[PDB]
RNA sequence: GCGCGACCCCAGGUCAGGCGGGACUACCGCUGAGUUUAAGCAUAUAAAUAAGCGGAGGAGAAGAAACUUACAAGGAUUCCCC
RNA sequence: AGACCGAUAGCGAACAAGUACCGCGAGGGAAAGAUGAAAAGGACUUUGAAAAGAGAGUCAAAGAGUGCUUGAAAUUGCCGG
RNA sequence: AACCCGGGCGCGAGCCCGGGCGGAGCGGCCGUCGGUGCAGAUCUUGGUGGUAGUAGCAAAUAUUCAAAUGAGAACUUUGAAGGCCGAAGAGGAGAAAGGUUCCAUGUGAACGGCACUUGCACAUGGGUAAGCCGAUCCUAAGGGAAGGGGUAACCCCG
RNA sequence: GACUCUCGGCAACGGAUAUCUCGGCUCUCGCAUCGAUGAAGAACGUAGCGAAAUGCGAUACCUGGCCCGUGAACCAUCGAGUCUUUGAACGCAAGUUGCGCCCGAGGCCACUCGGGCGAGGGCACGCCUGCCUGGGCGUCACGC
């Protein structure tokens, strides 16, 4: 799938294409997600 | 992802992995003979694993 | 309750196997393969019969 | 080497067969050369043993010493007698195993079947004799 | 019996529903000598070397 | 830029895996082929010209073997008499 | 100017019964090299080897004469000796 | 079985040997035996960073004390001329 | 017997004895066998000396003061002080690959190119839990299974 | 009055020498198959403590056929059984695993119509022999 998962640029944690948030610690809808670019060199 | 998934190379590694362990206190015992330095017992750091 | 089973397991058989054996129904049934070349598996019960004292009658630690 | 169509002679063979033993072979690790009341009474020069039977030290610093025998080993072929020990340096006593070819049986438990076999030895002995 | 057994024509002079009983009794008992495994008992080793003799003995027999 | 130092780095990936046919890292996966044994290949690997070492393992020597050779021994294949019972009994003889 | 049931050739399926495909160390049957030798080398030699390939048995394989022949006789066939 | 070899020899392999190990792989591939008649296989005590050491005990023998028969050479220390 | 040391004979190859050690096998004459004699071969294998207590353990300036614990502390652990890392000359999450290296407890012969109480060394135990993550199902260079036919055949096109 | 040369003593190191030999080498006799009724090759289990080894097989050093009468095994065991999984490997796939479909007696509930459990079996390697199935080829019977 060319959607991979969405990495927090907070915490760095990682937490799916279907969940909307970061959650890790409290991280809880700071939305700071980014997608992998889904694949290089 | 898994952590290279499948089972069947996944079991035999974790075999030779129980299989690479000492030799038991006892077989050094009732014994015929050696200096029981077991030998086929291999490491993380040197040589290098083989199927 | 935790039980090691054989290597040719499923989790529908487990699901059977336990319930012949212990007579308790079980509502899942988790499955791994182990360092051991053992399959580890956790039993997940009804609460209307507690694995505390259905174990104690082969009680385990 | 000398004779007898057979299987066997033979210095690399039977030195091998004999010190590893497999089992009739084993049996026969356990002869010990009879006392001669008995070897007149069962027509024989030497018996296998046993341990309700009773023994006595010809060969070792043990020599002289007369007991029943507790245990024998198949594997190498050695018997414990009672009395038998030395003590080692803690002090416990531990029985000192000894070869059969050393010792001479006093007496033996004389069984019905195992007795049948000694009625069956004296039968055989009886022909070279007489 | 109360006591452990068995004899090779002891199996063979019973019946077919006689042993498959005692291959029961037998899975059942062996299955008590894994939990006695956590106790560790040398009683627990002479016995589960001869059960493992017993299954064997009446699954030829049969 | 070059050889060995960089290029044993270089490496990740895989070609010679487990055989299924002879249990011996030597099946090279993505050309679908053992150098061991032959696998896809309907009939066992044997060259003789690969003569001392390679010879001998690849007649194998971890056989059952004895058991085969007991019934060789025996010919037949049946087996009745069932002495030793009280009376007693029928190998001795009256 | 014609359809139908049946005989007879081919084909596919089907379950049955029966055998075969891989293996054992060499022995045991086609294809088929070179180093080398000929102080070079090309016929020749190494060598119908090795090797590759296939397949058998406890042994194979070969066999009761359109044979030998150089006479005048022998009398299936291997092998040993020469 | 032997005018064979006898542990650098004989098989690569007397033992844990196609083992340990090398190579992506085809394939390659060692070193590896011996206390003692009997384990009697070193109690008890002193010491010590640890091991070990001291003293003593067993045996015909411990420079027979554990890759322990014998114990060359090449070499090191101490020491003697 | 072997070994070590010397004594005697033989030009001599070599023979012999005495002492110690060793602790079971060893000769001589004749007649035969032959894996039958080394200093050497960039000889092989093993061992061993000098080289030497020598080279290396040197460029991010990185620790310092107190203290814990310990038979032992420059390097284990606490605090303070002081820095360094910044698309990662040392942050987070992962693919392959490794293959148990993870956690805990107990050690310390070997390792760590040093110390070590420490550790990714040693030993023993323990941990990985999926209806909703991934495998899995699909199909892409292609690996192709399926005639016929070359090819003994392996094997190869379709 | 150093440190150093040569030889020796005492010891170590080292492992030659000598003997030993649970081994080969070689020669020789004997004997001689194992297979799709799963051999042979390998996997991983299998123990009280299990890493070796040989031995076995999801039944797991197997095993079938405590001392005065049925325990034990290269006693011989010219004796026979399990023989998981891969492996010719044969239902299909495959890095010794997995897979989805069909058929199923007999238990059950509805207890009328139906369902739903369950062992076990099956899912082109090739060829022959017996059975089905369809045209094609020359035709008889038959009405036109």
């Amino acid at each position: 799938y060319n959607q991979d998962k969405m990495i927090c640029r907070k915490c760095y944690a990682r937490l799916h294409p279907r969940a909307v948030n970061c959650r890790k610690k409290k991280c809880g809808h700071s939305n700071q997600l980014r997608p992998k670019k889904k694949i290089k060199n | 992802m898994p952590s290279h998934k499948t089972f069947r190379i996944k079991q035999k590694l974790a075999k030779k992995q129980r299989q690479n362990r000492p030799i038991p206190y006892w077989i050094r015992m009732r014994t015929d003979n050696t200096i029981r330095y077991n030998a086929k017992r291999r490491h993380w750091r040197r040589t290098k694993l083989g199927f | 309750l935790v039980f090691i089973v054989d290597l040719k397991a499923d989790k529908k058989k487990i699901k059977a196997a336990v319930k012949k054996m212990y007579d308790i129904q079980a509502k899942k049934v988790n499955t791994l393969i182990r360092p051991d070349g053992k399959k580890k598996a956790y039993v997940k019960l009804t609460p209307d019969y507690d694995a505390l004292d259905v174990a104690n009658k082969i009680g385990i630690i | 080497m000398k004779r007898n169509p057979r299987v066997t002679s033979s210095r690399r063979k039977c030195r091998k067969a004999h010190f590893t033993a497999p089992s009739s072979v084993r049996r026969v690790l356990m002869s010990a050369a009879l006392s001669t009341e008995l070897r007149h009474k069962y027509n024989v020069r030497s018996i296998p043993i046993r341990k309700d039977d009773e023994v006595q030290v010809v060969r070792g610093s043990y020599k002289g010493r007369e007991g029943k025998v507790v245990q024998v080993y198949r594997r190498r072929w050695v018997i414990h007698v009672e009395r038998i020990t030395r003590e080692k340096v803690n002090g416990s006593t531990v029985n000192v195993g000894i070869h059969p070819s050393k010792v001479v049986v006093t007496k033996l438990k004389l069984d019905k079947d195992r007795k049948a076999i000694l009625d069956r030895k004296a039968s055989g002995r009886a022909a070279d004799k007489a | 019996m109360s006591s452990g057994k068995v004899k090779a024509g002891e199996l063979w002079n019973k019946s077919k529903d006689d042993l498959t009983k005692q291959l029961a009794e037998l899975k059942t008992e062996l299955g008590q000598l894994r939990i006695q495994k956590v106790a560790s008992s040398g009683s627990k080793l002479n016995r589960i070397h001869d059960i493992r003799k017993s299954i064997a003995r009446v699954l030829t027999v049969i | 830029m070059g050889k060995g130092t960089g290029s044993f780095g270089k490496r990740r990936n895989k070609t010679h895996t487990l055989c299924v046919r002879c249990g011996r890292r030597s099946f090279h996966l993505q050309k679908s082929t053992c150098s061991s044994c032959g696998y896809p290949a309907a009939r066992i690997r044997k060259y003789n010209w690969s003569v001392k070492a390679i010879r001998r393992k690849t007649t194998g020597t971890g056989r059952m073997r004895y058991m085969r050779h007991v019934p060789r021994r025996f010919k037949s294949n049946f087996r009745e008499g069932t002495e030793a019972t009280p009376r007693k009994r029928a190998a001795a003889a009256n």
